[PDB]
């Protein structure tokens, strides 16, 4: 329930995660760290970070293929300030992230950039396959994850399919077949809330 | 479509030195609802303290509730 | 010929004179507010509903007399308007906070009939006048609703309007005919013969209070949240006159005298406080 | 120069006391000019005790410049004194200047804004006298609170300076040139933030601040977040209204204004908002479906703030208690739900929020929120789940927190009760299969290269 | 002041017709006001100009603004030429005495100049 060491970690994670709108990938990457590291905190214990949510889904459409248009969730969306969104690199295969991504390099060769949003966008897929088969309950988990469905088919539009590999592509149709099969899974068993059945004191 | 409730929460059990619970009833009827206290006793110390019979409990703001609070405090500093 | 009339605010109403103009007698049986206070065409009942649901009936003679006659304790939900039928000494209307509007007889234990429709919280209303208007009743919701009922066949309403702002007000007229709806700055002459929407003006910026009968059911004067009274006639519906007051209002009321019932004076009821009369003799 | 400082308020003090005694009065004036000048120049220097020997010298001219018994003083001269002191980047020059006099003498004031006027009517220098007109905070009640004067309590029983609104007007018009120069960005949000307390109380009428202000309301964004204050401290005073106050305010709140720094302020308005009496009951639903489903992102240093508010406004309006409770009615009703489960009624992103249906949800949002990894966020679900007992609950001390506040807190927690830890710890801590353990990996590492 | 124009002309205000007509931010509020709210204020300001005739000074200024920015206004609604219709006979009654108001003003203008002369030499003597 509560910890004097290891709650206030979750804390500074929560913090980070909140807060610092990213200005570099070294950021994205820390923060798909610490994402991960609070997964592997509410494992088996199904307590909620929205702030990994909304970060996760800010990374997402930081990664701005086209534009964040209009109206994808309701978390806080932000500017990819410095050309931080990928361009028509669909050639760039996929990879493993490496902890040297946590620095900060404005020198970087643009391939290297190509490669490593690829690397973090697959990564953040799978932390959205764990957080969905770890949440199916939860009632919110509709009004939690349907931005997802919405950052998904938005990222599955044809201008971002564009700059999109085949790979990250069938990831992403994996992951709306899966959240559409558990969203159906919480549309059909939702039921009203009665909190309120008090036993009477005698 | 804007009115302002500043007076509507008052239903509400105070607080105070002994008893924490006092209800709105009355400026008399709450003070002989604190302990210790006699009926004109507290007829005493409210036209000392200068608020209305007519007021209510907690129809009073906090610099009078606190007057009535030091003047219970001390009943010799004013006069009797 | 009476010399009463009734203010309702806070936690206790004050019965005033008319001739004297001055707070008669004022009664704090209320336990947490008081919604409406309003007296029977006698001039010797006064009944009026807190704020915990009952409404409480009691007599008063011309002043120091607060006799409880009954109480009533169903809704356990505020009521904000109770009101009696301008003709029946013993039966009045009660609209609560809930859904729910309702006659009462007086010597009766539980309500007369129930109407219920609406949808939001319900917070003005009143009798139809007029002979054939018999048993016919009024109310505005908050849920943009005006709904009038018989009372021949407890079904829902026989006529409903619907409008685009909070109903806050209404009042039939003498005519028995037509009749105001207000809701937010917007009021509403309505046809009830013909359950055709005349025509809607607005002339205040804000939300309108309360609207007034006047001199001879000729004029009506409306009080708006804007500081602003301003008094209508009934034929064309122009802005005919009308003042400011230095802060805005809640209620509104012209009061006749005695013969033949010309105006004695006006009172404004401003939030600030403060019940301001305007008097005029002859 | 200390010698020159010394010759200096040596030559203060036998001109004050000449003054203070009385073809030739010519040359006896000219000492003066010449001196003002001196002034001028040590002003321009230390420049603090040269601006102590400055007011001295206004003091005694304002005393004896003059046959009249009355103490007129030379507002020209008070006028370069205010050019140099704002044209001059000393920040302590400004700060004693600003501390010692204009927050102690109310002569001073006035003729201070008079002086800014004619000053500003012929950047960094408006950044100083934009610090300056913030300088000025506190507003007197009565002209009988105006009650100190620097020179001559005047006899005039009828004097602008013995009158209020006078004080009020220059300050007004003050305030009103400089919005009509322009100012910066950030001005404009510390003027937005700091108005209501302390600008829009100096107005004799504030209803340019009502235009201004309504224009940057509806502008957007955080701005606007800000113009909300003093919005309502017109509404509230002088009642020019807004046209859809309520419907601008559903819409108004949004995804990152919880986020935003000044939410505290804002939940203060939104607490008289819904502190209101002629509301419908929608529209407080629409306020908490909209809350909740934010919640469901919220920072927990915001939720925080978010449930006791909801225990109040359940207190106040049962009507909206329907969606903490709610029975299906008819078994056929069970049948329907139990066979087809339940979609929201509540209309997200729709406009008028005396239309989206909140009535008929449900608070899964925050029975969801529960299950928050914070503790004492939990709790404060578990509040709203438990039962209704208290009869309210104060804000006061749930505002202004934030990570900081609960870090601190679980900072100055005990050093440390004896703790757990975790036993059968896996080595295969950073291996990436470790195919003969059995225990499946961390997914940290089956995601991350490590090498 | 657009706003408080605007609320207070439509509400028919009186005092707040003062507050903002006792005072360039002129100009923006005429440009920035309505229409139909600009003719009302056209009429109740030539019912000021009707009651008292103290001051032009501002108030002409005002309505010559008005027909500056809403004066295609009135020709977009251009039913109430009977509030127009009183202003021409509004202004018609401040030329009256204009057809020898003048007479006055050099006569007295004389008596000015000697009265500054004789004073010119007062003292010189």
């Amino acid at each position: 329930h509560f910890h004097q060491v290891c709650t206030p970690a979750m804390l500074a994670i929560a913090r980070y995660l909140g807060q610092k709108v990213p200005a570099a990938l070294s950021d994205f990457a820390v923060g798909i760290y610490l994402s991960i590291l609070a997964l592997q905190y509410q494992d088996f214990a199904k307590r909620y970070v929205p702030e990994m949510m909304n970060f996760l889904l800010n990374t997402l459409c930081a990664l701005a293929p086209e534009r964040a248009k209009s109206k994808l969730g309701n978390f806080p969306v932000h500017e990819p300030p410095a050309g931080i969104r990928i361009k028509d690199a669909t050639n760039t295969p996929i990879r493993q992230l490496n902890c040297g991504d946590c620095l900060r390099k404005d020198e970087l060769s643009p391939a290297e950039t190509s490669s490593l949003q690829i690397a973090i966008l697959s990564t953040a897929t799978a932390i959205l396959k764990s957080a969905a088969d770890t949440w199916h309950k939860l009632p919110a988990f509709i009004e939690s994850f349907q931005p997802a469905l919405s950052v998904a088919q938005h990222l599955l539009t044809k201008p971002n399919a564009s700059h999109l590999p085949s790979s990250l592509t069938s990831k992403l149709n994996d992951l709306a077949s899966h959240l559409s099969r558990l969203l159906q899974l919480s549309r059909l068993s939702r039921r009203p809330l009665e909190l309120h059945h008090h036993r009477p004191l005698a | 479509s804007l009115v302002s409730g500043e007076k509507t929460n008052f239903n509400h059990i105070l607080r105070l030195l002994n008893t924490n619970v006092d209800g709105k009833q009355k400026v008399v009827y709450a003070l002989t609802q604190i302990k210790g206290v006699g009926r004109r006793y507290s007829n005493l110390v409210c036209k000392k303290a200068d608020v209305d019979l007519k007021k209510r409990a907690g129809e009073l703001t906090s610099e009078e509730l606190e007057r009535l609070v030091t003047i219970i405090q001390n009943p010799l500093a004013y006069k009797i | 010929t009476n010399d009463l009339f009734a203010v309702t605010a806070g936690p206790r109403v004050e019965i005033f004179s008319i001739r004297k103009r001055e707070p008669l007698k004022t009664i704090g049986r209320f336990d947490s507010e008081a919604h409406c206070g309003e007296i029977r065409p006698d001039g010797r009942v006064l009944v009026a509903g807190e704020d915990t649901g009952r409404m409480q009936v009691f007599d008063v003679g011309q002043g120091t007399r607060a006799v409880i006659l009954k109480t009533w304790h169903i809704h356990k939900q505020p009521v904000w308007v109770t009101k009696w039928s301008p003709t029946e000494l013993t039966t009045l209307m009660s609209c609560s906070d809930d859904k729910t509007v309702r006659l009462w007889d007086l010597p009766s234990n539980d309500p007369t009939r129930l109407f219920t429709g609406h949808t939001d919280y319900v917070r003005c209303g009143a009798f139809m006048p007029g002979s054939a208007n018999s048993n016919l009743l009024v109310s505005g919701s908050y849920d943009e609703t005006v709904r009038v009922w018989d009372a021949r066949a407890p079904g829902g309403a026989v006529m409903t309007f619907k409008h685009a702002d909070p109903i806050e007000d209404v009042l039939p007229l003498p005519s028995g005919t037509t009749l105001l709806a207000a809701s937010g700055n917007a009021i509403s002459v309505l046809d009830l013969v013909a359950a055709k929407p005349l025509r809607l003006i607005t002339n205040h910026q804000k939300t309108v209070t309360s609207l007034s009968l006047a001199s001879q059911g000729r004029r009506v004067v409306s009080g708006s949240l804007d500081g602003h009274v301003k008094v209508f006639e009934t034929t064309s519906w122009n802005v005919v006159a009308g003042a400011k007051y230095p802060s805005p209002i809640l209620s509104l009321s012209v009061i006749t005298a005695g013969a033949s019932h010309d105006d004695r004076h006006l009172a404004v009821g401003m939030q600030s406080g403060v019940l301001s009369i305007r008097t005029r003799l002859s | 120069p200390k010698w020159s400082l010394a010759a200096a308020e040596a030559l203060c003090r036998v001109f004050v006391r000449l003054l203070a005694a009385g073809t030739i009065i010519n040359w006896l004036r000219d000492r003066l000019s010449d001196y003002d000048g001196v002034l001028l120049s040590m002003l321009q220097s230390l420049a603090v005790h040269a601006l102590v020997l400055a007011m001295a010298v206004l003091k005694a001219q304002a005393q004896h410049l003059t046959d009249r018994e009355e103490a007129i003083f030379p507002r020209s001269f008070f006028l370069e004194i205010i050019a140099v002191v704002l044209e001059s980047p000393i920040e302590h020059l400004r700060g004693h200047f600003s501390e010692n006099f204009v927050k102690k003498y109310d002569d001073i004031r006035f003729y201070t804004f008079e002086a800014i006027k004619h000053f500003l009517t012929e950047e960094d220098v408006r950044n100083n006298v934009f610090n300056l007109l913030l300088s000025i905070e506190d507003v007197p009640e009565s002209n009988d609170s105006l009650e100190n004067f620097f020179i001559e309590r005047p006899p005039k029983k009828k004097h602008p300076l013995l009158s209020l609104s006078q004080h009020k007007k220059q300050a007004q018009e003050a305030w009103l040139a400089f919005m009509h120069l322009g100012l910066s960005k950030e001005q404009r949000k510390k003027v937005l933030e700091v108005m209501s307390a302390s600008i829009a109380p100096w107005f004799t009428k504030p209803e340019m601040l009502m235009d201004f202000l309504t224009d940057c309301y509806n502008s957007g964004g955080s701005v606007s977040l800000l113009a909300l204050s003093g919005v309502f401290y017109l509404i509230q005073e002088r009642n020019l209204d807004y046209p859809e106050f309520y419907t601008k305010l559903y819409s108004l709140l949004d995804a990152d204004i919880l986020h935003s720094k000044y939410r505290s302020r804002f939940f203060r308005l939104l607490d008289t908002f819904l502190a209101s009496t002629h509301l419908p009951a929608v529209l407080v639903a629409s306020f908490i479906k909209r809350l909740a489903r934010l919640a469901l992102n919220a920072p927990p240093s915001a939720i925080v703030v978010i449930v006791p508010w909801f225990y109040n406004l359940f207190k106040k309006h049962p009507l909206t208690t329907f969606m903490m409770h709610r029975v299906p009615r008819t078994k056929e009703e069970r049948e329907k739900l139990e066979k087809d489960g339940l979609d929201d009624p509540f209309l997200p992103n729709e406009t008028d929020p005396m239309e989206t249906r909140a009535i008929d949800s449900c608070l899964w949002e925050i029975v969801q929120l529960q299950s928050h990894y914070h503790p004492n966020v939990a709790t404060i679900c578990k509040i709203i789940s438990e039962q209704f007992t208290k009869q309210a609950y104060n804000l006061e001390d749930f505002l202004d927190h934030s990570y900081g506040s609960l870090l601190e807190a679980e900072m100055t927690k005990e050093v440390k009760k004896p703790p757990v830890i975790e036993f059968m710890i896996p080595k295969h801590i950073f291996t990436k299969a470790a195919p003969e353990e059995e225990k499946k990996d961390s997914l940290l590492v089956s995601l991350w290269d490590f090498g | 002041l657009g706003t408080v124009l605007n609320q207070a002309l439509r509400t028919d205000d009186s005092d707040l017709l003062e507050s903002c007509l006792q005072t360039l931010i002129i100009q923006n509020t005429i440009n920035r006001m309505d229409s139909s709210l600009a003719g009302t204020l056209l009429s109740k300001l030539a019912a000021r100009m009707h009651r008292r005739p103290g001051r032009a000074f501002g108030l002409m200024r005002w309505i010559q603004w008005t027909l500056v920015a809403h004066g295609g206004a009135l020709v977009t609604q251009p039913d109430l030429i009977n509030r127009l219709t009183e202003l021409s006979r509004v202004l018609e009654e401040r030329s009256r005495g204009l057809s020898s108001l003048l007479a006055l003003k050099g006569k007295l203008d004389m008596l000015d100049a000697q009265l500054k002369y004789r004073k010119a030499l007062k003292m010189a003597g």
